[PDB]
């Protein structure tokens, strides 16, 4: 999964 | 309210005492007590309500995705019939994760969006009303799919405007916010394209803003524009 | 019980779908639900059952150790007055796992203890009866502390007894049984050299005794013989 | 802390 924050 | 008889000061002293011993659960349920004394949150008393729901829900995420591989395999062909246990334990998930993100889709309704004027609230409770409404949408499937979606786009949205009159291109929630509605463009829109546009304008934007900081805000935003390069890189 | 409604299969199933999305909570009720259907459980059951519990009770004894820190830093000389809140917070901790322990305990009270006669399940449910009252009496101060201590004791011993009179030197059971026994002298009992000697006879007499095993059992075993070790080290 | 089962 992509990073979010 | 279960929190109602304690004092705000106590609830914040107690949520950090639970962000020290990883009990994320306990810790928003003291932020959810705290916001419902009515005053508005400090800079890091919006961090604490942040990161505890960011973890519940995330915990919550990584369930409901080990469930729905597990189902979706379930329905593939070849796959012996083996009842309703694996739906009905995946929408029990589902259920709980829907109605953590309600409660504080709730919070930021009743009141904390209303009362936040700067920008580093207002953009902070924005996003956050967008990251929940996207995890509903993660979750969604009925005739109101479309409308969660439009939700987190217009939450984002707003968030996106006002952090690019009023902030810095280099400031983390900014930076963050970006970061956020790229992966809604790229993993719920069906946008690539405007998520690797977003990641890369505002990478670019906030290097070119680096030589104004000091020491340590370099450090806070560096950090997170890695956090974009890091996409980029998945995404090309 | 809210598990009363569903199929005994189904609760175990479940519980396996727990056990992959890491839901050890879920987990543990699946298996309290399955438990109190009232018939016995089988060897892979009860591995359910004791990791569901063993997970739920391991957070939260993480979490008191945390608190439980803070609590007697915040009682040392030197040391500012933060009010009641460290101790209100770990007292909160240690009664949620009380309960926890009591509802284990209470599980294995009625009825499986009792029903268990194949020394595989009844070694099994007392050494998980000494584990529980273990976790009762690291956190135990008052009248009954010592009654804790000794009820751990007595239900390890029970089960000692059992072990060695119908168990392989190698059997698994056997070894964590008196890995987790020597753990309670060393930790709970002051009883350090009674721990070490356990320790180094078990690890000792499960070498003599490999030679009789397939690889596979061999690899099982020789997993707990390292924990043996890895414990004497610690020690010595 | 030492190791258990
Ligand atoms: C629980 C609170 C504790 C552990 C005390 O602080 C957490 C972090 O809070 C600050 O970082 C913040 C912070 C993060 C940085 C580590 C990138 C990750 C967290 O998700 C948090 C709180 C969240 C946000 C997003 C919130 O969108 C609603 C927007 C960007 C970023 C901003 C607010 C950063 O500024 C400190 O600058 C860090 O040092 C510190 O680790
Ligand atoms: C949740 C169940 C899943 C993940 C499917 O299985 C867990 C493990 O169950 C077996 O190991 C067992 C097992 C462990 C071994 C990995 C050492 C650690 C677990 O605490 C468990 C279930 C517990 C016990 C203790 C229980 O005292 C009440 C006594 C020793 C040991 C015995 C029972 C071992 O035999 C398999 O042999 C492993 O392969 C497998 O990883
Ligand atoms: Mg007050
Ligand atoms: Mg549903
Ligand atoms: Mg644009
Ligand atoms: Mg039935
Ligand atoms: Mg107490
Ligand atoms: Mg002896």
């Amino acid at each position: 999964f992509p990073a979010t924050v | 309210g279960a929190m109602g008889s304690m004092e705000r000061a106590s609830l914040i002293q107690k949520a950090k005492l639970a962000e020290q011993a990883e009990r994320y659960e306990d810790m928003a349920a003291f932020m959810k007590g705290a916001v419902e004394k009515g005053e508005e949150l400090s800079c890091e008393e919006r961090n604490l309500l942040s990161v505890a729901y960011k973890n519940v829900v995330g915990g919550q995420r990584a369930a409901w995705r080990v469930l729905s591989s597990i189902e979706q395999k379930s329905n593939e062909e070849g796959s012996e019939e083996k009842g309703p246990e694996v739906r009905e334990y995946r929408e029990k998930v589902e259920t709980e994760l829907q109605g953590v993100c309600d409660t504080v889709l709730g919070l930021l309704d009743s009141h904390l969006i209303k009362e936040a004027g700067d920008a580093e609230s207002r953009v902070f409770y924005l996003k956050m009303k967008g990251d929940y409404y996207r995890y509903l949408a993660e979750v969604a499937t009925g005739d109101d799919k479309k409308r969660i979606i439009d939700s987190a786009r217009s939450a984002y949205q707003e968030a996106m405007d006002i952090s690019k009159k009023e902030m810095p291109p280099t400031n983390p929630i900014r930076l963050g916010l970006a970061l956020n509605f790229s992966v809604f463009h790229y993993e719920i829109a069906n946008s690539p394209e405007e998520a690797i546009s977003l990641a890369k304008t505002t990478f670019d934007e906030a290097m070119a803003d680096l030589h104004t900081l000091s020491e340590d805000s370099y450090k806070d935003s560096t950090l997170i524009m890695q956090l974009l390069r890091d996409n980029l890189t998945l995404w090309t």
